[PDB]
RNA sequence: ACCCACUCGGCACCUUACGAGAAAUCAAAGUCUUUGGGUUCUGGGGGGAGUAUGGUCGCAAGGCUGAAACUUAAAGGAAUUGACGGAAGGGCACCACCAGGAGUGGAGCCUGCGGCUUAAUUUGACUCAACACGGGGAAACUCACCAGGUCCAGACACAAUAAGGAUUGACAGAUUGAGAGCUCUUUCUUGAUUUUGUGGGUGGUGGUGCAUGGCCGUUCUUAGUUGGUGGAGUGAUUUGUCUGCUUAAUUGCGAUAACGAACGAGACCUUAACCUACUAAAUAGUGGUGCUAGCAUUUGCUGGUUAUCCACUUCUUAGAGGGACUAUCGGUUUCAAGCCGAUGGAAGUUUGAGGCAAUAACAGGUCUGUGAUGCCCUUAGACGUUCUGGGCCGCACGCGCGCUACACUGACGGAGCCAGCGAGUCUAACCUUGGCCGAGAGGUCUUGGUAAUCUUGUGAAACUCCGUCGUGCUGGGGAUAGAGCAUUGUAAUUAUUGCUCUUCAACGAGGAAUUCCUAGUAAGCGCAAGUCAUCAGCUUGCGUUGAUUACGUCCCUGCCCUUUGUACACACC
């Protein structure tokens, strides 16, 4: 054939980063549990799944993409 | 190849048809092509008698060396056709005469 | 094949059709668990395997 | 001098074979394993090699005498079958000619191939047997090419990773052609489905048709192939299977050490022809009667009415039969097969046209029809696959199949008005009548049809008819080109198609060459089907109008046949 054109930088897959999943459940002094990280509203979502925290952005992750609550 | 086809040949034969046919042909133990026809009795090869009394079927053996191609020709008895034309149409029969007593000066019978 | 055995190839070959034609004669004279799937989970449909209750705040 | 009979000794020839030989053949090459008349000479697998060396003869050239080492499994003889030949003798054919017809080759375009160009212009095929072929009419798709973007749909096994998370997904933003979370920013989600590595698979219009199947094309518009009994040969083999005649034909007659047979040809099968004979038919049609309109009247002539009834089967339809067998007669010939003429007949060219078609051959074509397949390559930055766009159409030119024409046996405008083979919509948008709107293309409202029922009588085209034009590139011709309107489709730009006005080229019957064809054929002419969303200048079928000239021959060409030669048999590549 004509074999290896390929102007270069390859492209990488991705990573999901390591991040020991959630602490995120404060507790104030033994042992009241304060919960930080809101839930998500939609029934199919039933209050164990969270609301991630970017500017001008609360998102439910366990909706795929649907219900961009906005506070 | 000869003991397989021969065999078969035999098998057929012996099952009361009027004649058999094997063909296999491919690639078999060496690199070229060949092909070899196993055929004994009787055989018609065209006109209607074909769609009626000769039955034909090829199959694929596919080998670790390449894939044969067997045809096989059967050639049924039309005489037990049982619905057909009960023969080839060549098949022209006559029937015998039989032996006449000759003069018996004129003598007629009553009832 | 070679024609110089050739023999030994109609005779193996009349053997074999031999055989075919004995086991063709003797096969001419020879000699519940029901459980149910479809309804194994209709009759275990009783209940004691659920959990639901949610919706808080 | 000649004739006839004989007899010696000559050069030979003819037939036989008792006999001999491996055979070809041989009155010697016979009278040999039943091996002995006398005598001379030479040979002992093939090369090496008639070479080296010595001797001897010769003016020379060379003669006579004449080794070995080494190498090698064959060389050789006669005959048989093949295959081949730029040898001889015969045949067969409009893919040969003859007598002609209609042409192509010149032109414009259409189309395919080469060439060039290109990011790519994917590719197979190159004499008949590549080039309107791969059903190959590609806007996406197709699609194999090129510019770029995703995805795994990487089975399974072990190992590694890892429930403190193996892995999955994504809002917005950036980004990107893209409302692809492709990637990145941010950080929710997901739960053992994946990931990582190795082994092992998988896909591939990647390669190899010179590894194969299968299929097809070619030889073959041909007539060839074989076995039983017998005759010949030690044998492979041969005769049968053939000089001649006849046929489309190893089709027959006849001759005949052959006799009688089978595959292939023929038979057969399908289609187109003939039935006033049989069975019938509101999905086929006829007469009569109602019911019914028009023109004539003196009874008539011409229509309407899917059932208002009665009857029939000529036409139509398809079942079963019938018919042709080259019949009758006469010519011709070995008075054989046959063949030619006349009468009759629906039919007398194998009745016309097809389908099927033995044995064998080809390195013919097809891995790009196949989830047919060996092997090789590749397999995650992919030769997998999908998405976007481009390309297969690219244009100094060479070649092939075609289309349309150069006009007055014509264009044009009105008018007459006649076919046949088809196809046509279920979980659907196919074939479409009819009524309106529109110059047109088309649009819109409805309707019949899963069909002998509706489209459709497919009112097709040439053609026939009355006018306009007048030989002037003319009103022949319609390339090229501008502007406008519609249809197909997600998309029409490099313009899918259709309509309209305008633009009005080449081409005045075409060099050397070359194709096809013998009767409802040639040619002219359109139509249906295939392809198809849209696109036929292509193909496969069909009917319409309907000639001229052969009814012969081997000159050209192509192939079969013997004869013959061969040191070829992987068979003249
Ligand atoms: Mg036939
Ligand atoms: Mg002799
Ligand atoms: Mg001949
Ligand atoms: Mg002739
Ligand atoms: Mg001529
Ligand atoms: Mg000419
Ligand atoms: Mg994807
Ligand atoms: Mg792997
Ligand atoms: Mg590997
Ligand atoms: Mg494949
Ligand atoms: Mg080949
Ligand atoms: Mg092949
Ligand atoms: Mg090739
Ligand atoms: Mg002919
Ligand atoms: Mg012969
Ligand atoms: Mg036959
Ligand atoms: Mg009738
Ligand atoms: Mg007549
Ligand atoms: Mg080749
Ligand atoms: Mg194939
Ligand atoms: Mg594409
Ligand atoms: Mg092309
Ligand atoms: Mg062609
Ligand atoms: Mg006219
Ligand atoms: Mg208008
Ligand atoms: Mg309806
Ligand atoms: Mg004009
Ligand atoms: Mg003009
Ligand atoms: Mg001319
Ligand atoms: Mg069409
Ligand atoms: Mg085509
Ligand atoms: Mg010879
Ligand atoms: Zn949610």
């Amino acid at each position: 054939k004509k074999v290896y054109t390929t102007p270069k930088k390859i492209k990488h897959k991705h990573k999901k980063v390591k991040l020991a999943v959630l602490s995120y459940y404060k507790v104030d002094a033994e042992g009241k549990v304060t919960k930080l990280r809101r839930e998500c509203s939609n029934p199919t979502c039933g209050a164990g799944v969270f609301l991630a925290n970017h500017k001008d952005r609360l998102y439910c992750g366990k909706c795929h993409s649907v219900y961009k609550v906005n506070a | 190849i000869r003991r397989a086809a021969y065999g078969v040949v035999r098998y057929v034969m012996e099952s009361g048809a009027k004649g058999c046919e094997v063909v296999v042909s491919g690639k078999l133990r060496a690199a070229r092509a060949k092909a070899m026809k196993f055929a004994d009795g009787f055989l018609i090869h065209s006109g209607q008698p074909v769609n009626d009394f000769i039955d034909t079927a090829t199959r694929h053996v596919l080998m670790r060396q390449g894939v044969l191609g067997i045809k096989v020709k059967i050639m049924r008895d039309p005489a037990k056709s049982r619905t057909g034309p009960k023969a080839l149409p060549d098949a022209v029969t006559i029937i015998e005469p039989k032996e006449e007593e000759p003069i018996l000066a004129p003598s007629v019978k009553d009832y | 094949g070679d024609d110089k055995k050739e023999l030994s190839a109609e005779k193996e070959a009349q053997a074999d059709a031999a055989a075919e034609i004995a086991e063709d004669a003797a096969e001419a004279e020879d000699a519940a668990k029901k459980v149910e799937l479809d309804a194994e989970r209709i009759e275990t449909a009783e209940k004691e395997a659920y959990v639901p209750a949610t919706k808080v705040k």
